[PDB]
């Protein structure tokens, strides 16, 4: 089992500032790391597939960066419709997900 | 002995473990080295006490062939 | 191969300029002295067939062999001679010299 | 669906035995080269290996179509059905395309009839290495290609602005040499068939003197200093200065044999074997000096006494001077 | 997937595999590339047996010369000369097996240090012979000091070298 | 060469020892060299017998 550690657990930030979410892999997972956005009472929505490949319909402000074991999701000009849980999941092996990051407005 | 080994190894693959021929050549090399070291030991005590030097030479004459024969018998019964 | 001499004829176009590029060839060990172009007919059990022969005369360069193998022999022979200037009393020295020269 | 119709219309009534513009004007071909790697450079055979992607583009007004499709992107299936230039490499000992899993070939035809044709090639290119100053030798040797049967009146090649592109150079197989740059050239050569446009790419390679240093130079100088050691031994008829000398000589000749076997059998004198010969002269000089000293022991003791120290001082100074002269002359060339 | 019995490696060991997927830019466009990495680990037994043990034996043989009496000059001269020739032959042979890389490997450093030890033993014998019959006490002192110094330094070097190239 | 050592004086031990050892070494080198030309057959050829007898004479 590959356990993925997501940090920070929760971070409250203001509009229009660069916010970066980090994911750490227990073992090697080449670039099969995905980032999903889950709004309250909504199913997860795929944002980044592979490492640094925006999914169709994802605004160009969502940027993914990856490595063999260290990955980051970078949001640029943040907006107010980005308040959602963000999960990172690996797919190199049988899929596992991180705890997630609860974005907050402040 | 080193020449024999070098000529032999130029016709085999680079293998990690020790082959039986390698074991035999190493044992023979150890025997030759022990003969040289025995001579050096004799020369170290030549002047101070030639009696024990002569005793050591006699003991070597007696016990190098015997140990070599024992090693050969062990080697040729281990594999064959 | 198949066509006998009454079916096909071979000849050099130019008869002396048919072959070019010989003088530009450099060989590490040989020098092209010259080359000839020959026209002839050869007889086999199945008939007589046209033949063209191109031949090169190659002369071997000597300097490389001089350096690699000749000098050492003269030098070892001289080092063996050196034994005569050693006094007969030094048996080990002279015998070592001679044996080592033979081994070399 | 309708790409099949376009392809069928293109090939109907098409003769691939005739170059485009057969009796009008020469076919102009623009060539590009991507160099994946420059392989080992073995001086024994005076050749080097190179792996490239070779792109060729030309205009064929017969391959002209009108549709919403602007470019036809095809695999190697259709390569053999159209006219292809017969480009060959003139200084290649041998070369081969790649065929796994399918022929590594690409064909693209544009709306206006422009054709792009790319294939992957590995080439063993001949170049004659002048091994003077070896191992301090630098070479820039070519890769030439032209049409085999089409003279200048029929096919003309032309380098693009960014024609030759190299990769990283960190993953290449150059051990003795380092890649320092390249350049392209064009010219016309005369042959029994006619005048041919010949294109050339020159790769600049400089040998790096790190392997040969530790392989030949250090052992030879170490043997020389070992020969020097004799001058301090007890001065008598001892075999400690005779066996020493002769063993030094045999080791020197063995080292010379190996070192010369390193490289091809060239009749001229290289920089390396001049050094070996000088180190071979120094050891002989030491041995003969000892011989003369021993001979003079019986005649004059003071002569030998002062001769020992004179050699002890004259040898290292001469060797250092020779080293300085040799390295200054060869490095600044 | 690698077959269980499908190993034709004799000098290496296959630790595992690793795949990846990526994109490469090219002058003709943008292409997908699928990558696999096979992680290999060289086995050391052959090089031990064929280079390291010969060098250690040669160094030991060179150091044996310190126990010969100062009167047997040709004996020690032969020891030194033959040990140096052996070290040179070993250096050539051990460099033969490798690609002609332009840098120095760990084996190269080990061979160079062993070569230095043999040469230093020869130099020590030369110094002893130089100071023999003129300052015998000094020659005896340096000889009996070398008898302990050389093995100790060689052992320390071997320990350091192996600890630094194996704990990695 | 090995038999030439007989004519040396008995008061020269190093010289005759060198003769014997170097002759034996040369015989060993020759024996190693000779087979290198032939395939690795499992029996002894005439050349093998000749080399064996020469080695026996040197050793004797
Ligand atoms: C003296 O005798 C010698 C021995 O007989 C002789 O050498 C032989 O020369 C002939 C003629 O040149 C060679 O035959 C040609 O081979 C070309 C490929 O060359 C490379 O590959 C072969 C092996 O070929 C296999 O693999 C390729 C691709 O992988 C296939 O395309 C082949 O059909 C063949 O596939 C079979 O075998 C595979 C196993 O290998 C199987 O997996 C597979 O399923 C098949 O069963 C190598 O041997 C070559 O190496 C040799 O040659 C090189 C030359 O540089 C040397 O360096 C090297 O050292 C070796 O000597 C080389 O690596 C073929 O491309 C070629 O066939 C095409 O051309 C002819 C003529 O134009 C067409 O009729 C033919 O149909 C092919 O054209 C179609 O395919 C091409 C593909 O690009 C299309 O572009 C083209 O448009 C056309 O498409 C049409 O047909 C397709 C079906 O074919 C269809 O799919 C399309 O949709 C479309 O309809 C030809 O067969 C032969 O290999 C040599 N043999 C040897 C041992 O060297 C020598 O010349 C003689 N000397 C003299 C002076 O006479
Ligand atoms: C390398 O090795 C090859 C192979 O051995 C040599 O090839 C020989 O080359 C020489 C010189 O080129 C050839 O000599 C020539 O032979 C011709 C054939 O003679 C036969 O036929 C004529 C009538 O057709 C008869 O008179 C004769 O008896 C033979 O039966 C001659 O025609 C040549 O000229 C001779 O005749 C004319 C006219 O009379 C005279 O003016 C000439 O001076 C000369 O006498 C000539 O003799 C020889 O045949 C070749 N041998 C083979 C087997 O082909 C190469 O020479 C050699 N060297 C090089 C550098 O390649
Ligand atoms: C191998 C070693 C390689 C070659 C060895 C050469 C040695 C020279 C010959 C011995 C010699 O000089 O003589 C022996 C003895 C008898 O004296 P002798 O009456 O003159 O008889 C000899 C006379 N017939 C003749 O022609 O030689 O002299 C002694 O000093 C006796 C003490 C030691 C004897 C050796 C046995 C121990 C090892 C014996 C070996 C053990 C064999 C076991 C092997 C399986
Ligand atoms: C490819 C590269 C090849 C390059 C080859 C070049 C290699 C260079 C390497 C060259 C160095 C050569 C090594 C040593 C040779 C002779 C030393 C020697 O003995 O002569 C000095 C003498 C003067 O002092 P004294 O006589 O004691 O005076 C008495 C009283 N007044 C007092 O001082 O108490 O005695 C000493 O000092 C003894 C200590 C040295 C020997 C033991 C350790 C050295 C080896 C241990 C160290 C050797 C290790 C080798 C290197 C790691
Ligand atoms: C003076 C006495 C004679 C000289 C002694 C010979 C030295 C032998 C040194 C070889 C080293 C050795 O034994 O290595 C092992 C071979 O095992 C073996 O198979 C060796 C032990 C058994 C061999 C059979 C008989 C040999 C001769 C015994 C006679 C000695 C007593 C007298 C392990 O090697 P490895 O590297 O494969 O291990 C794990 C590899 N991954
Ligand atoms: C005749 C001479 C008598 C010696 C007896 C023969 C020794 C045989 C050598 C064993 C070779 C061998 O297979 O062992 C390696 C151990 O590697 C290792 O890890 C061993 C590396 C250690 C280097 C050698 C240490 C000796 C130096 C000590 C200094 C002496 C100073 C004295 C003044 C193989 O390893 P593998 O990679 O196949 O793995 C799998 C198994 N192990
Ligand atoms: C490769 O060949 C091309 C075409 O001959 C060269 O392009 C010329 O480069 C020079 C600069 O050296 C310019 O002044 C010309 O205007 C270029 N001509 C064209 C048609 O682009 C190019 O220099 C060559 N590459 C080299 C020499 O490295
Ligand atoms: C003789 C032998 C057999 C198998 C493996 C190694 C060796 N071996 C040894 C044990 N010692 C040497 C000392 C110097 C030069 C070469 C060797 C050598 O080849």
């Amino acid at each position: 089992n590959i356990v993925m550690t997501q940090s920070p657990k929760s971070m409250s930030m203001s509009v229009g500032e660069r916010v970066t979410l980090s994911c750490k892999a227990s073992e090697y997972v080449g670039t099969y790391v995905s980032w999903y956005q889950q709004k309250p009472e909504q199913s997860p929505k795929l944002l980044i597939y592979g490492a640094s490949n925006r999914y169709t319909g994802v605004p160009d402000r969502f940027t993914g960066s990856g490595s063999a074991t260290d990955f980051t999701l970078t949001i640029g000009s943040v907006q107010a419709e980005d308040l959602a849980d963000y999960h990172c999941g690996q797919s190199y092996s049988y899929p596992t997900f991180g705890a997630g990051t609860k974005l907050e407005l402040k | 002995m080193t020449t024999i080994n070098t000529h032999l190894r130029e016709t085999l693959p680079k293998i990690p473990y020790v082959k039986a021929i390698d074991m035999y050549l190493m044992g023979c090399f150890v025997f030759v080295f022990m003969a040289l070291l025995e001579y050096a030991l004799v020369n170290y005590i030549f002047f101070s006490q030639p009696a024990r030097a002569a005793a050591i030479d006699r003991w070597s004459r007696i016990f190098f062939p015997v140990v070599f024969s024992f090693f050969n018998i062990v080697y040729w019964l281990y594999y064959v | 191969y198949g066509y006998t001499t009454d079916d096909i004829e071979f000849y050099w176009r130019g008869d002396d300029n048919a072959v070019t590029g010989v003088t530009k060839i450099e060989l590490p060990q040989f020098s092209i002295v010259d080359y000839k172009l020959i026209t002839k007919k050869v007889v086999f059990s199945t008939g007589s067939y046209p033949r063209l022969s191109l031949s090169f005369k190659l002369k071997r360069n000597i300097g490389y062999f001089i350096l690699q193998t000749y000098m050492p022999s003269i030098l070892i022979t001289i080092l063996s001679w050196v034994s005569f200037w050693i006094n007969y009393d030094a048996s080990a020295a002279r015998v070592a010299l001679g044996i080592t020269t033979v081994l070399t | 669906g309708d790409v099949t119709v376009i392809l069928n219309n293109l090939l109907e009534g098409y003769d691939n035995k005739l170059r485009p513009d057969i009796g009008v004007k020469p076919t102009l071909i623009h060539t590009d080269m991507y160099v994946n790697s420059i392989g080992p450079v073995n001086a024994i055979n005076m050749e080097y290996t190179i792996d490239i992607f070779f792109a060729q583009t030309w205009y064929d007004r017969r391959l002209k179509f009108n549709s919403t499709i602007k470019v036809l992107r095809l695999n190697s299936n259709m390569v053999g059905k159209i006219w292809i230039p017969d480009t060959f490499f003139r200084n290649s000992k041998k070369a081969d395309a790649h065929w796994i899993t399918t022929p590594n070939r690409m064909l693209r035809i544009w709306n206006d009839g422009r054709v792009l044709y790319t294939l992957r090639l590995t080439i063993d290119a001949e170049c004659q290495l002048q091994l003077h100053n070896f191992p301090m030798d630098e070479h820039s040797c070519p890769l030439e290609f032209s049409s085999y049967g089409y003279p200048r009146e029929e096919i003309v090649y032309q380098w693009k602005r960014s024609s030759v592109e190299v990769g990283d150079t960190r993953s290449w197989r150059l051990y003795q040499f380092s890649f320092v740059g390249l350049r392209n050239t064009t010219e016309v050569v005369k042959t029994t068939s006619g005048d041919y446009v010949v294109m050339s790419v020159y790769f600049d390679l400089s040998r790096r003197m790190g392997y040969f240093t530790i392989q030949t130079y250090i052992p030879c100088t170490l043997i020389v200093v070992l020969s020097w050691v004799s001058f301090w031994i007890n001065k008598d008829a001892v075999p400690a200065r005779t066996s020493l000398g002769i063993t030094t000589v045999l080791t020197m000749t063995t080292l010379s044999t190996i070192a010369r076997k390193s490289l091809p059998k060239v009749s001229y004198v290289t920089a390396m074997d001049l050094f070996v010969s000088v180190c071979f002269i120094f050891v002989f000089s030491a041995l003969v000096e000892y011989g003369t000293l021993h001979y003079f022991v019986s005649s004059q003791p003071a002569r030998a006494a002062k001769m020992d120290s004179y050699a002890r001082i004259f040898f290292p100074t001469a060797f250092c001077l020779f080293n300085l002269v040799y390295w200054v002359s060869y490095l600044y060339l | 997937v690698v077959a269980e019995d499908g190993s034709r490696l004799n000098q290496y060991d296959l630790l595992g595999q690793t795949v990846d997927s990526g994109i490469v830019q090219s002058s003709t466009g943008e292409y997908v590339v699928m990558t696999t990495h096979f992680h290999l680990k060289r086995k050391i037994g052959y090089f031990v047996i064929q280079t390291y043990l010969p060098c250690i034996m040669t160094v030991i043989l060179s150091q044996v010369s310190f126990w010969l009496n100062r009167e047997s000059v040709p004996a020690r001269t032969v020891f030194g000369v033959t040990t140096v020739l052996t070290m040179t032959t070993l250096s050539i042979s051990a460099r033969n097996s490798l690609p002609k890389v332009a840098y120095a490997t760990a084996m190269d450093w080990f061979i160079a240090v062993c070569y230095a030890f043999v040469f230093s033993a020869l130099i020590e014998f030369a110094t002893v012979n130089y100071f023999t019959k003129s300052q015998p006490a000094r020659a005896a002192k340096i000889d009996r000091l070398s008898r302990i110094a050389f093995p100790l330094l060689f052992g320390i070097f071997n320990l350091v070298y192996w600890a630094t190239y194996l704990n990695r």
